[PDB]
């Protein structure tokens, strides 16, 4: 897995690839990364794929419920610490990585959390596999003062890095724009440069091929 | 009616009167006093000789917390020591987490909230003690009095028990005459003339004096009581004022 | 001693033209020892289908915890569940036993009965949805699955093709596991029909 | 423990287990019954791990008599079988799991049918036609599925059984002291005490 | 000390009447009116602000509240209990329903969870019922638009039209007349306008009526866009401006 | 597991 | 009168008569007195019989080598008080090598009689104690009283008619309390105080019970033929 | 302390009646009544809204009826709140007993459970007992189609026609007049609503004020099948019987 | 990781690297090391990120509940906060701690919690990888009531010579001034301190 | 009638503890008001220190319960210092959790959920306080939120409490309806106390010197009480205008 | 195991 964060003068954007594995194996080519913590906080996860959407949720949830109870829209800092807390007290066995990315009344901010509970604070920040291919393109591409468009194309070039050079990375770049005083916009399969060929043959069988034993109509209804 | 049978009750007026007849066992109790003065506080209190058969200067009244902070209650005496018992826990708490030991408007509250508690449960019963204590912290002196609903306030002098209206007015009076201030030595001397005032509303049994005293110049900031020839001193004091 | 990999034994789901195809072998065994030859891995709960791969012991007991949970579902809800819905909860109920989970690879196929949409879902042990246009593989054979699937598959195939496909894609890749096999079913799922087939197949 | 098998015929189920109790270089005992009655058309053969297999037989049989008595109805072999998988599939993820594998032989009165399950300690159930635990197995169940036919009567049955045991006591490693063979049907349980 | 009411505060007399329910009730029936009407593409849901004090904010003060996004609630009674209701009916919505399923419950089930809350009052150790009863208009997939009373006793109705406390007598005889199965959304906020007036004494303007709906889908305030599944809720509460428009026309 |  | 129902509630005046109610099973309860010197601390106790058939109830416990208490109210109480008493004497030992000072051994009975006081669903404790020991402050006597206020005294007695003993002893302080190095003599002074409580009845061999520690003296207890010679 | 406040619901009377149950018994003789009869090929359940108001949903209701699984239904009269909590429990029960013996759950031992919970509630934990009486209406193949009752004493019975609620002496007098043992499912349903038209405190019985169930074998060869009938479904009936 | 606290005439500078490492990966090459806890309060964190951030959040949230109550704490206070947390949690915690705080009373005050859980109240501190190679330098160098530039120069040859010699410690140089006068912020960057 | 002895309904719906819990609140016999500025929200209250053996500096109902929230009661001091205690402990755990400083409404909700859990379980006695919560929150501007027995909390533009509170209340009532504004539109704080005092002193009708009274104000990331010599500074300016 |  390869996920980047990278923050924009009126706002932060986060990406990811869309390669799920067991092994060495793919399991899925086109698998979602980004959760929506709430409406305009995101959450790109790395690691064991059930414990960053679960702990995503969950802490999602428990935000829901605080932002109604306090009739404020959630920080993003609320969503660090309610993680950071969760996942300290587990000593790393939720093998959850995040980027945590939003804006807020407070502004716009970018966070990463590892499996142990450790936050670190940056204008760009990579994690996964891929992490150090995407981390080489942020350390040469970067500046101070990106715009909204520059932040995209320097974020999917980062992801792309992984895809290519990274065997845990692959497919597709899914994006996510969280720009101040506008609606976050999801940007599903923002980049799809891995597209399977047309197959040389069709392996439709011709019907009756399969030897059958028994057929019998199955009973769904009542 | 019946507002009056448990505790945590309001009646129609707004008042727990269970509190209300703790405080009733406290005016009942002997006279016990507190004297803050320039570096630190003087507690003092009357101790009813029921019989010749009491072992005299052996039935010690006033109770030490930590090493800076004294006590001195009035009413039923094995409930301030269970309240004494429970400053001992808190104070040890604070030092055991924060190193420094625990300052006196910071035990007060300790206490405070500590009797408040028993005044929220029909559970339990209220203190039947107003408790007198203080000591010297970082601050300075600080002298305390606490009272059965959890009511605590900071005292210049601090007088329960049932020659309480007498002493109250004899605090007054050096309040009024030491603007400035009063030392260590004069306050043990002016507490031990108070209590001796103050038995006049409990003359039937004559009494024994016990005095114990904290001051940054002369206990070092330290709760001591006061014995032997400084003790005397002072009883030969009052013994002069009342004559 | 690796709880996946004692019983044996296979499933995989196909998408067709408004249909989904669902099958499995029917072998269980003790590591080397075939026990077995009717031990089927696909169950249904209204018009909702799981096929459930791994520890036996536990492919009883999800099949009898999801029945329980499904028919509880019906009586509140007062309607059948749907695949879309029926996949989170086997999700919930999987990371539930986080750290000490069921050691299975279960597989939801089913078309929702309001949109018509075709519908199938994978999982790990701990409870991760794995969603897929195309197909879901699970089991000992599922590297052999994966490889048949992914060159044989072609989309919007009709019920009597996609039987040809799904069930030529279980055979091949059976034929190839030790632990696989032993007899086969395949059930095709149209929105009000569903027929199951048993696949003659080598039995060693 | 060791040698357990199980036979379903036409009309009977046929449970068939050693009698030696081993322990270390000794054989302690040559005539040990490893079965107990669950109810009066229910009979349980068990195997595995020294104290575990009886505490664990005996603990099934109470509740199945506790249960008969509270309804007066005997329970399903189907039924009984479900209760002991589940007790054994809680077994497992317990703190010390019963080491117990066990087949359920009983005749159902309300389908006129003999059923036999072969149970593993992890809780593994399956209804067959012929069932073994351990070892026996490795020998017995490709010579069943030679000349095991469904329709054969109790006296086949017998013969197909001896049959597996001759075979046991020619290519076993261990002298596992013969078997004590039951039948269970319309009648009941009842032990065939000359084999 | 530690809680030693262990018993029931709330029991049968010989009569049969469960007193402390009934006594609820009466609570109910002294707070400020609160009504529902259901429409055939919607729900309106109303009540008047009594405000404390005309220092008071009475913006801050929200009887009418989200508890999903296609779920809300409004009551008459004791605003406190309310209060704490609405916290637990949000909770439960998550606990017992989305963080399993991965949708949030329809209307009837968090009814049913918010029924059992005030049932276990009724019941459990040291404790008095709930002093309200609630109005819960919502939409699901399955069953469409619903609206329901829950009552101190934990029982609920569905309602095509109703209305509880104060002048509730009045107001059902108002409802009974103008309701029919053919009520568009804009026609049951008009009558929900007319039948909350007869009630109202004081003032009657946007800033002291509180109305939400449960209607469309608002994209707009789902708060981002690329998932096309997400629509957006379909509560809405009416502005204060919202209100006044349609006063004119009245 | 599944990674990512 | 309305306020006795419970230990938890006071009365108007601000009274606990649940208090003085167990207070008033003391003074049904036998006499016993206790005195002592600078050198040995004594217990005399006179024992109730139900008949002429019955034994003579027992009034004094051992609570360690140097301590022990006799007792006038409900003996159960005085069990469960003088069992926590032998477990805190024991605690000091096996902790802290160190003899129990008897002043602490009234600090310990008083604050366990004080939480039966503010509780509900408990009562007050229905015994009065007379605690003697020989610590490393020479000799003491203790008087426990279930409300929880604890006294030390030169002597005193408590149960029925306990007036007439304490007078005596008021008058005899200045001679009984220099008996030093005698045992036999402080004894006497012990008996002929309790002597001062008998109404009818007077002191036979399985009447009297004497309890005695001091400098060079376990706590020991004398019954039966042992007490013969104080009669 | 609290010993003040508390009713003391778990005890007896003088006369050796338990308080709690009896005024529990008085509170659903005000019920709504609902009326249980079992035929040779199914079981009627009939039950009577309590006074109904013209604005309420008819259709998308649950007051009365209520399915504990695929062959077991109840009628209530009392606190629908409190009978919610009894339900839930009771499906739960049902689910449990499947999970274990892979066997549908007997009707008797489901009552059984439900009325051991009740009796609970009478004999320890000083709460008040479930204001309510249950007719359970179900089918195993043990004993067929059964009737039974419970009520806050935790006490069941089994019945051939039973009523519970309002005017129960009235409504029992009329089913032990007219039934008998060789009557049919649609027999049943004709004296179930002939018995609620006269014992009813309303001035007439209509479609909107009725919930109705029935529990045959008249599914397609030896299965049973429950129908809550539809508001349209009981004018129908209402009709076809000549009631309306 | 190469921290540092100094007393000085005026209050005490904290001073530490902006290095955290995976292995051999440097994760972030901006870390904060120096973290507050109170107003006049701060700590440098060595060891594992997650335990020393953990262990910082409790102790400020304590400091913050102290303050409510018995207003501003001693840097004694805070320091027994720190020891009270890691001592009793020894077996599980990777944190070794430097307090740093300024008192108008005690002025500049340092204390230095090791992996056990001790507490040693010290005139200077150095802890982190990187303080084995600058023990010598540092005691040779090191003056009581030094002035502020002195100080910062003291700090900055320090960790500098750390930063060069150990591969754990690099980044820029963050450091916090705690006076009367308030708190300054103040960063070197490598062009700087390297060519010391 | 054992109905007005615990918190459970009268047979007209009522809650008599939480009726007579209220008159507890008059007890002290003190008058606080509350009113906001543009940058900032003042809370005054009487001091009467009546013993001359007391120290007058410990004679307080103003509370720094976070650094930003302040809190003012009316009521015995031992229920209000149980109060006091708890919201500091609220808002401090609040910080921990969820990473910012716990807002005044949020606050004043969170103690009147507990003071609604008094009113419903029996075996808790309702606290005989109101308290008035004050602060300028980062979201909401300058805030004043108040708490009663019963569990009700609401925002107020200004709000006044204790014996002679109705007073108060239409003095400032009349102020906003001739300003036409929902605050004091002062820029210095300083100015904000001399309005809050000069209008209390209308509406009680007595003149106050230094010791008379407490003052709270609350700024930006900030709250803090006025000592004797910041208030007769105050008065000061009043006196001469 | 991110180390400082
Ligand atoms: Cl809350
Ligand atoms: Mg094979
Ligand atoms: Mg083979
Ligand atoms: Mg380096
Ligand atoms: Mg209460």
């Amino acid at each position: 897995t390869t996920i980047v964060g990278v923050k924009f003068n009126n706002g932060v954007v986060i990406a990811a690839d869309t390669r799920s594995t067991q092994g060495p194996i793919v399991a899925d080519k086109n698998c979602a990364k980004l959760h929506r913590i709430s409406p305009k906080i995101w959450c790109a996860g790395a690691g064991t794929a059930a414990d960053t959407e679960a702990v995503t949720q969950l802490i999602g949830s428990n935000i829901e419920l605080h932002s109604l109870y306090t009739s404020r829209e959630p920080r993003v800092v609320s969503a660090l610490q309610m993680l950071k807390q969760h996942l300290f007290k587990y000593q790393g066995h939720i093998g959850a990585y995040l980027i945590v990315a939003g804006v807020d009344p407070t502004g716009s901010h970018l966070f990463s959390i590892h499996a142990h509970g450790s936050t670190d604070v940056g204008y760009y920040l990579s994690l996964g596999s891929g992490s150090l291919a995407a981390m080489a393109v942020l350390e040469s591409h970067w500046k101070q003062d990106l715009t909204k468009e520059e932040a995209i194309k320097l974020a999917s070039d980062a992801i792309q890095a992984g895809i290519w050079n990274d065997l845990g990375s692959g497919s597709n770049v899914d994006v996510c724009v969280m720009e101040i005083g506008k609606d976050a916009e999801y940007l599903r399969n923002y980049l799809t440069p891995n597209v399977r060929e047309e197959k040389q043959k069709s392996y439709k069988f011709p019907r009756g091929t399969t030897a059958v034993l028994k057929e019998s109509i199955v009973n769904i209804c009542d | 009616t019946g507002y009056d049978l448990s505790n945590s009750v309001f009646s129609p007026d707004g008042r727990n009167f269970q509190v209300e007849y703790a405080v009733k066992a406290v005016e009942n109790g002997t006279t016990s006093i507190g004297i803050k003065c320039n570096d630190g506080v003087v507690f003092a209190v009357e101790k009813l000789i029921t019989s010749k058969l009491l072992v005299p200067q052996k039935n010690v009244k006033i109770q030490v917390v930590d090493r800076h902070i004294g006590c001195v209650y009035s009413g039923l005496i094995p409930d301030g020591r269970h309240l004494v018992n429970r400053g001992r826990e808190e104070a040890a708490s604070f030092k055991k987490l924060y190193k420094t030991p625990i300052p006196i408007p910071a035990f007060a509250d300790r206490l405070g909230q500590y009797v408040q508690a028993h005044t929220l449960y029909n559970s339990v019963r209220p203190f039947g003690v107003s408790t007198i204590f203080g000591g010297v912290d970082k601050n300075g002196a600080h002298l305390y009095m606490l009272e059965p609903s959890g009511s605590y306030w900071g005292y210049k002098g601090a007088a329960t028990g049932k020659g309480r209206q007498s002493a109250k007015a004899e605090l007054e009076k050096l309040v009024d005459h030491h603007p400035e201030g009063l030392s260590a030595r004069e306050a043990v001397k002016q507490a031990a003339k108070i209590i001796y005032l103050a038995h006049e509303d409990n003359k039937e049994k004559d009494f024994e004096l016990e005095i114990s005293w904290c001051s940054l110049s002369e206990t070092n900031g330290l709760h001591k009581f006061v014995k032997g020839d400084l003790l005397q001193e002072a009883i030969d004091f009052a013994q002069k004022e009342i004559n | 001693s690796d709880p996946s990999s004692i019983n044996g034994g296979i499933v995989v789901a196909m998408t067709g033209k408004d249909c989904v195809a669902i099958a499995c072998d029917l072998r269980l065994g003790s590591q080397s020892l075939g026990v077995s030859n009717k031990f089927e891995k696909i169950f249904h709960y209204g018009h909702v289908f799981l096929g459930i791969t791994g520890l036996a012991t536990d492919v009883t007991t999800l099949n009898e915890m999801f029945r329980y949970k499904t028919n509880l579902y019906k009586l509140k809800e007062e309607r059948a569940i749907e695949p879309e819905t029926f996949t989170q909860l086997v999700s919930s109920s999987l990371y539930e036993r986080r750290f000490g989970p069921y050691f299975v690879g279960p597989v939801v196929a089913g078309i929702n009965s309001k949109s018509g949409k075709p519908f199938i879902a994978g999982f790990d042990l701990i409870g991760c949805i794995d969603e897929a246009k195309d197909f879901i593989v699970s089991g000992t054979a599922s590297d052999q699955l994966f490889g048949m699937c992914e060159s044989l598959y072609e989309p919007n195939l009709e019920p009597e093709d996609l039987f040809e496909t799904i069930s030529q894609a279980l055979l091949n890749a059976a034929d190839r596991d030790a632990l696989s096999g032993w007899g086969a079913v395949v059930y095709i799922i149209k929105k009000d029909e569903v027929v199951k087939r048993y696949l003659k197949m080598r039995q060693d | 423990m060791d040698i357990i098998l199980g036979i379903r015929v036409q009309d009977s189920v046929i449970l068939a287990s050693s009698k030696a109790v081993t322990r270390g270089i000794s054989v302690l005992k040559d005539s040990d019954d490893k079965t107990r009655q669950l109810s009066p058309h229910t009979l349980m053969s068990f195997a595995g791990e020294a104290g575990d297999t009886v505490q664990f037989a005996e603990y099934i049989q109470a509740n199945i008599q506790l249960y008969s008595i509270r309804e007066d109805y005997e329970l399903s072999p189907q039924a009984v079988s479900s209760f002991v998988r589940q007790e054994l599939a809680k077994s497992i993820r317990s703190r010390r799991p019963y080491q117990v594998n066990v087949l359920i032989g009983g005749y159902d009165k309300k389908k006129n049918k003999p059923e036999l399950y072969q149970i593993d300690y992890l809780g593994t159930k399956v209804e067959l036609p012929y069932g073994a635990h351990g070892y026996s197995g490795f020998y017995t169940f490709s010579l069943l599925d030679h000349h095991y036919r469904p329709d054969m009567t109790t006296e086949e049955g017998l013969d197909l059984l001896k049959l597996c045991v001759q075979e046991l006591e020619k290519r076993m490693p261990m002298d596992f002291k013969g078997v004590i063979v039951k039948i269970v049907d319309k009648d009941g349980i009842r032990q065939v005490d000359d084999f | 000390m530690t809680d030693r009411y262990s018993f029931s505060l709330t029991t049968f007399s010989p009569s049969g009447k469960l007193g402390q329910i009934d006594y609820a009730l009466t609570a109910v029936k002294q707070g400020v009116t609160s009504l529902g009407i259901k429409a055939t593409n919607g729900v309106v849901i109303a009540t008047e602000k009594k405000s404390s004090s005309p220092l008071a904010m009475s913006e801050t003060l929200s009887k009418v509240s989200l508890l999903t996004p296609d779920i809300g609630a409004v009551y008459s009674g004791m605003g406190p209990d309310y209060r704490v209701l609405v916290d637990k009916s949000r909770k439960v919505a998550h606990t017992s329903y989305k963080r399993i399923y991965g949708e949030y419950p329809p209307t009837k089930l968090l009814v049913s969870e918010v029924a059992k809350i005030m049932q276990e009052a009724t019941q459990s150790g040291g404790v008095r019922p709930f002093g309200v009863s609630l109005l819960i208009a919502g939409h699901d997939e399955f069953n469409g638009f619903s609206l329901y009373q829950v009552d101190p006793s934990g029982s609920y109705f569905p309602w095509k039209a109703t209305a509880i406390g104060k002048g509730s007598v009045a107001a059902k005889t108002f409802l009974e007349k103008r309701w029919n199965d053919e009520l568009e959304l804009e026609d049951a906020i008009h009558i929900a306008l007319l039948t909350l007036k007869e009630s109202v004494e004081g003032e009657f303007n946007g800033d002291t009526i509180e109305l939400a709906i449960i209607g469309d889908e608002n994209p707009d305030l789902l708060g981002y866009t690329g998932i096309p599944t997400d629509k957006g809720p379909r509560f809405r509460k009416l502005t204060s401006q919202e209100i006044n428009d349609r006063l004119e026309a009245l | 597991f599944l990674w990512x | 009168n309305n306020y006795d129902g419970d230990t938890v509630t006071f009365s108007p005046t601000g009274r606990l008569f649940q208090v003085e109610y167990a207070l008033e099973a003391i003074k049904q309860g036998s006499v016993t007195v206790g005195l002592r010197s600078n050198t040995h601390a004594v217990l005399v106790a006179l024992k109730r019989n139900a008949d002429e058939l019955s034994s003579y109830q027992k009034k004094i416990i051992k609570c360690d080598e140097h301590m022990g208490l006799s007792l006038a109210g409900l003996a159960p109480d005085a069990r469960v008080l003088s069992n926590y008493l032998r477990q805190q004497c024991n605690y000091s030992s096996l902790v802290f090598n160190r003899k129990l000072a008897v002043e602490r051994a009234g600090h310990l009975l008083c604050d366990k009689a004080q939480k039966n006081t503010q509780s509900y669903g408990g009562r007050p404790y229905g015994v009065g104690l007379l605690i003697i020991g020989y610590d490393k402050s020479g000799a003491h006597l203790l008087e426990f009283q279930p409300s929880g206020n604890v006294t030390e005294l030169y002597g005193t007695a408590i149960g029925a008619r306990s007036q007439g003993a304490k007078t005596y002893l008021e008058r005899t302080l200045d001679t009984f309390i220099k008996i030093d190095g005698n045992p036999d003599e402080l004894i006497k002074a012990g008996v002929e105080a309790i002597s001062q409580s008998l109404r009818d009845e007077s002191l036979t061999v399985d009447n009297l019970s004497i309890a005695i520690v001091g400098k060079d003296t376990p706590f020991t207890i004398y019954d039966g033929e042992a007490v013969a010679k104080y009669i | 302390g609290s010993r003040r406040y508390d009713s003391r619901t778990t005890i007896f009377s003088p006369e050796g009646r338990l308080y709690q149950v009896e005024y529990a018994l008085e509170s659903i003789s005000h019920a709504g009544t609902a009326i249980g009869i079992m035929a040779s090929d199914g079981i009627v359940l009939a039950a009577e809204r309590k006074v109904t108001s013209t604005l309420l949903e008819q259709d998308t209701s649950t007051e009365k009826l209520y399915k504990l699984n695929d062959k077991i239904a109840v009628a209530v009269a009392g606190l629908t709140a409190d009978a919610e909590i009894l339900i839930n429990t009771a499906r739960i029960h049902a689910q449990n007993y499947l999970k274990t013996y892979n066997e549908d759950i007997p009707v008797e031992i489901l009552v059984r459970r439900l009325s051991d919970i009740k009796q609970g509630y009478t004999q320890h934990g000083g709460l008040r007992p479930f204001g309510v009486s249950f007719i359970y209406a179900g089918y195993d193949d043990r004993y067929g189609y059964q009737l039974y009752t419970s009520n806050p004493s935790g006490n069941y019975t089994g019945w051939k026609a039973i009523s519970v609620g309002a005017n129960t002496s009235a409504a029992q007098t009329l089913l032990q007049m007219d039934y008998k043992d060789d009557m049919k499912v649609d027999d049943a349903i004709e004296l179930a609503l002939k018995t609620l038209s006269k014992t009813t405190d309303s001035s007439a019985l209509t479609y909107d004020r009725l919930e109705f169930a029935t529990i045959r074998k008249g599914a397609n060869d030896g299965e049973v099948y429950q129908k809550i009938f539809k508001p349209q479904e009981i004018k129908d009936i209402l009709v076809k019987t000549g009631i309306t | 990781t190469s921290i540092m606290a100094v007393t000085f005439k005026d209050g005490v500078i904290l001073g530490a690297d902006s290095r955290t490492t995976t292995g051999a990966y440097i994760a972030n090459r901006v870390t904060d090391k120096l973290t507050r806890v109170h107003d006049k309060i701060w700590c440098c964190r060595s060891g594992s990120a997650a335990d020393t951030q953990a262990i910082a959040d409790i102790v400020q949230y304590h400091l913050e509940l102290y303050t409510s109550q018995y207003g501003t704490p001693s840097t004694e206070t805070a320091a027994s906060v720190f020891k009270e947390l890691c001592y009793e949690n020894k077996d599980n915690l990777t944190a070794g701690i430097i307090v740093a705080g300024y008192d108008d009373k005690n002025k500049g005050e340092v204390y230095t919690i090791p992996l056990g859980g001790s507490v040693h109240k010290l005139p200077y501190a150095i802890a982190g990888s990187g303080s084995t190679f600058i023990y010598g330098y540092c005691d040779k160098n090191f003056r009581e009531n030094m002035s502020k530039e002195e100080t910062v120069d003291f700090i900055k040859h320090s960790l500098s010579q750390a930063i060069k010699w150990d591969g754990s410690s690099g980044g820029v140089i963050r450091m916090v001034v705690l006076t009367a006068a308030g708190v300054e912020r103040l960063i070197f960057y490598p062009d700087e301190y390297e060519q010391l | 009638g054992y109905d007005r002895h615990i918190t459970i309904f009268s047979p007209e719906g009522r809650l008599y503890q939480v009726e007579y819990a209220f008159k507890a609140t008059n007890q002290t016999n003190i008058n606080s008001l509350a009113v906001r500025g543009k940058d900032c929200t003042v809370v005054i209250s009487q001091k009467k220190v009546p013993d001359k053996l007391l120290d007058p500096t410990t004679v307080s109902y103003i509370f720094c319960i976070s650094r930003t929230i302040g809190m003012v009661v009316n009521g015995p001091i031992p229920d209000a210092r149980n109060a006091a205690l708890r919201a500091k402990a609220e808002a401090a755990e609040f910080r921990y959790k969820y990473g910012y400083d716990m807002p005044c409404d949020v606050l004043a909700k969170r103690m009147a959920n507990l003071s609604q859990i008094y009113t419903q379980r029996a075996y808790m006695r309702p606290l005989g306080v109101i308290l008035t919560f004050v602060s300028v929150d980062e979201e909401l501007g300058p805030s004043i939120y108040k708490t009663d027995p019963a569990g009700y909390y609401v925002g107020y533009k200004a709000t006044a409490t204790g014996p002679k509170q109705q007073e108060i209340t239409t003095n400032l009532e009349n102020h906003f309806k001739k300003s036409k504004i929902d605050h004091i539109n002062e820029e210095s704080w300083e100015k904000v106390v001399e309005f809050a005092i000069t209008h209390m002193i209308d509406a009680l009708g007595t003149e106050f010197s230094k010791n008379d009274l407490e003052v709270g104000v609350a700024t930006k990331d900030k709250f803090f009480t006025l000592s004797a010599e910041n208030i007769e500074e105050r008065l000061v300016a009043i006196a001469e205008q």
